[PDB]
């Protein structure tokens, strides 16, 4: 019918990950630089 | 319903295709702003440096391990390594605490890694080649160097040392 | 002269039954050692255990050798071989030359064959890349030249089917399934050289007694040039079953021709220009090639990325449809006790993590922090292993009864489940065991267990490492009284067998043609597909060319 809440909450979650995971990260690379 | 939702989903997948886009650049942006910055450096020799794996132990300046901490400038010091089947040489690496260090390294066998726990020195010794990174330290103690690339069978004892002294 | 009226008057079914039994197989054997490697990680010895079952195991890394080898070329490699071939057939209802299908067969089977057992032996232990210098049988390198080579065939046995569907149908749109196989067949072609050339010219002189050695360097490159691609071969086969299929396992509908005609697009035209991720890290390669193949692999998330959105909608409506009421109702509406579909959504959930481990991975100086630790190998155990895989084992309960006649019986319906999510599990545990141990600057491919005084830190990851060893031996092998048990029973009654294949539909779209046309402009973009290779390893292969510098092998196995 109409607004797919669903998919979206997903490519948030994902999204929300990516970051997460990208941050997460580059803040390590950085404690070890 | 079967034609209503597809005006919609496409122009969602457009909301996608735009915002994923950015992240995307807001990270090519990051990356590059590490690219600036000193930690720029564990990044590999761009350039080829060719040796061969037969005559470098025997000369080069990794023949003599005495001589492979060698001050370059007020504050750089290349330091030959010889990663090999199965340890470093040599080990330790004696180094000095806060001062900029330049890494080189090679192989007299197999290709083996170089990643030297507590940083981003990381980076791939082949055999035939000097991959040159430069760090430079900044705590005094001990650092282990793994080899995160199968050596052969030596392979999960292949580690060294650095100290970085005081 | 058959029993079984099949392979007479409609046979293609002979040859993906087929590439398949022998693919799964390979994942068996190879899968073997996963829950040591496991526990290796886990932190536990279960080798002299496992040297005893299999008295011929050598080395640890003869074990990862075979598991990585089996699973993960050959494995990976059957799958595409028979889905892109059987499937893009059935689309059109057209029979695949069968001289050339069972030609391409038996050269992999000739080439598993003459590759494995250099390897048993212990003959060839330089695990799946075989990174020259280490050096190992020439009958190991001659075995996969072939078995390889064979999909070479199956390029064009699917292409036999695009130009002969087309030019009799003619003014007429390749419905998806073989617009989709052409432009993987086709990408994977332009994939395929780099690996092909290291091969005849670098890795079958050296080993047969011919050069004496190989510059390690382009060694790698042109490794590499394939060997990413190769995981985008593996997955497309996949990502074919879970666009056009799996929603009708859903029971609704492909929402959009177009975005998976259009994920694809973006693949054979960026999906082999990007092997200096895997080569961050590699000396003597220019500062911003690698900064580049950073952005061009950045740019190849964009697919999956945008595939989440089109499977994660399109499964949306189909929970709307059959019940599915809040912001996730429309999930439990979803076929949960149905094998054929729960395996590949699992393995899209496991995807989530692993995409984002992908992306670190490619952003360039961030993966200094990670190159080589057991980050790597959670990475594609979550991808590969868990997605490409759960993909395959689901499509077992549909495409069986569909190739063999035969019926799945209750029995292990509900078996398949206990499997699919006693597995899935595993991943995961073990997923987050080794993205942290890795973290923790634990090497990958090494018999940590055997230095166990080493990584005290490791602590526990490792514990879920072993846990997870445990849990996936206890998958693994169900899933043997599995393949083995649904294909043992004689039990046939292939009504079944006639093959409605369960394929889904379209929200028939709007711009469906104006559009969709521009995607079937199949010859021009794998002309910009080869166009970017040839800038992508441009003035680095040409370059590093001028300066060779081949080197003795060793064996130090
Ligand atoms: C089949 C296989 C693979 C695909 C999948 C895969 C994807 C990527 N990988 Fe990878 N990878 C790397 C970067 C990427 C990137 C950028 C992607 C991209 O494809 C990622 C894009 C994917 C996503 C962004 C996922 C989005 C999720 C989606 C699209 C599904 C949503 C799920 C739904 C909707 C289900 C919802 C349903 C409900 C019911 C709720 C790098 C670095 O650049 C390395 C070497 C690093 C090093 O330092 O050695 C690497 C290493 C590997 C190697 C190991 C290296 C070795 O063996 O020596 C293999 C195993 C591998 C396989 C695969 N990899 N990868
Ligand atoms: C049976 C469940 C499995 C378990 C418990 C398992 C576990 C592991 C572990 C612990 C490693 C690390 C070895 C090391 O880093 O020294 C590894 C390697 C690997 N696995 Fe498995 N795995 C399993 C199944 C699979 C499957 C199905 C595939 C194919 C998609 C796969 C593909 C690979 C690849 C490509 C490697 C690395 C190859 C190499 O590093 O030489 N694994 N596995
Ligand atoms: Cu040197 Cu592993
Ligand atoms: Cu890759």
């Amino acid at each position: 019918e109409e607004k797919p809440k669903g998919a979206l909450a997903v490519i948030l979650v994902l999204t929300l990950t990516i970051l997460v995971f990208w941050l997460g990260v580059y803040a390590v690379f950085f404690a070890r630089g | 319903d079967e034609h209503k939702a597809h005006k919609a989903i496409l122009a969602y997948e457009k909301g996608w295709l735009a915002f994923s886009l950015a992240m995307l650049f807001v990270f090519i942006a990051l990356i590059a702003y590490t690219l600036a910055t000193h930690t720029a450096g564990v990044i590999p020799a761009g350039k080829l440096e060719r040796v061969d794996p037969t005559t470098v132990r025997q000369e080069g300046p990794w023949a003599d391990p005495a001589q492979a901490v060698v001050q370059t400038g007020p504050n750089q010091y290349t330091v030959y390594v010889l990663a090999f089947a199965f340890g470093y040489q040599p080990n330790p690496i004696e180094v000095p605490q806060g001062a900029e260090i330049v890494f080189k390294i090679t192989s007299p066998d197999v290709i083996h890694g170089f990643h030297v726990e507590g940083t981003n020195i990381n980076v791939e010794v082949l055999p035939g080649e000097v991959s040159t990174v430069r760090y430079t330290f900044k705590r005094p103690g001990e650092y282990r160097i793994i080899c995160n690339q199968y050596c052969g069978l030596g392979h999960q004892n292949m580690f060294g040392t650095i100290v970085v002294k005081e | 002269s058959e029993i079984s009226r099949v392979y007479e008057a409609y046979p293609e079914k002979k040859a993906t039954l087929y590439f398949l039994v022998l693919g799964f197989l390979a994942l068996i054997v190879g899968s073997l050692f996963g829950p040591f490697q496991a526990l290796n990680y886990g932190n536990v010895d279960a080798y002299p255990l496992l040297k005893r079952l299999l008295p011929f195991v050598q080395s640890y890394y003869q074990g990862l050798t075979l598991h990585g080898v089996l699973n993960a070329i050959v494995f990976t490699q059957l799958f595409a071989q028979a889905i892109m071939v059987y499937l893009p057939a059935r689309e059109l209802n057209m029979r695949p030359n069968m001289g050339l299908m069972w030609l391409s067969w038996w050269m992999a089977f000739i080439g598993l064959v003459v590759a494995a057992l250099p390897l048993l032996a212990n003959e060839a232990t330089v695990l799946y890349t075989f990174y020259p210098p280490l050096k190992g049988h020439w009958a190991f390198y001659l075995g996969a030249s072939v078995f390889v080579l064979s999909t070479w065939v199956s390029i064009y046995i699917v292409l036999d089917l695009w130009r002969r569907w087309k030019a009799a149908n003619p003014g007429k749109v390749t419905p998806l399934v073989t617009y989709m196989a052409v432009v993987f067949w086709l990408m994977w072609f332009l994939a395929s050289l780099g690996l092909v050339l290291e091969a005849v010219l670098f890795l079958l002189p050296w080993s047969f007694g011919l050069v004496e050695g190989v510059d390690p360097l382009v060694a790698r490159t042109l490794f590499w040039w394939t060997g990413h691609p190769i995981v985008y071969f593996w997955l497309l086969p996949a990502y074919a079953i879970i666009y056009t299929i799996l929603p009708k396992q859903a029971g609704g509908r492909l929402v959009s021709d177009p975005m998976a005609r259009l994920a694809f697009l973006l693949f054979l035209l960026l999906s082999t220009p990007v092997g200096f991720h895997h080569q961050f890290a590699d000396p003597g390669i220019d500062p911003t090639w690698k900064m580049i193949h950073s952005v061009l692999t950045l740019f190849v998330a964009v697919p999956s990325l945008m595939t989440a959105f089109t499977v994660a909608a399109s499964l949306e409506f189909a929970g709307r449809l059959r019940g599915g009421r809040g912001l996730f109702g429309w999930i439990r509406a979803l076929p949960w006790d149905n094998p054929a579909f729960v395996a590949p959504v699992l393995g899209l959930l496991g995807f989530i993590p692993g995409g984002a481990g992908g992306i670190v991975n490619a952003s360039f100086t961030l993966d200094y922090v990670v190159h080589n630790t057991a980050w790597v190998p959670g990475h594609f155990h979550l991808q590969v292993a868990s997605l490409v895989t759960l993909t395959a084992m689901g499509s077992l309960y549909w495409l069986l009864p569909n190739l063999t006649g035969k019926p799945i019986s209750d029995a292990q319906r509900r078996l398949g489940l206990a499997v699919v999510w006693l597995w899935f599990l595993g991943m995961m545990i073990m997923a987050v065991g080794l993205h942290w141990a890795g973290l923790l600057n634990v090497p990958r491919r090494a018999y940590i267990a055997q230095v166990p005084d080493a990584y005290p830190h490791a602590a526990v990851p490792m514990v879920f490492n072993v846990l997870a060893g445990i849990v996936l031996l206890v998958a693994l092998l169900l899933f043997i009284y599995g393949l083995f048990s649904v294909l043992l029973s004689r039990e046939r009654k292939p009504e079944l067998a006639e093959a409605p294949l369960p394929f889904a539909e379209v929200i028939s779209g709007p711009e469906d043609r104006r559009l969709v046309l521009a995607m079937d402009r199949i010859g021009f973009w794998f002309a910009v597909a080869a166009i970017l290779v040839v800038l992508a390893y441009g003035p680095t292969l040409v370059q590093l060319f001028g300066h060779l510098n081949p080197v003795p092998g060793w064996r130090l196995w």
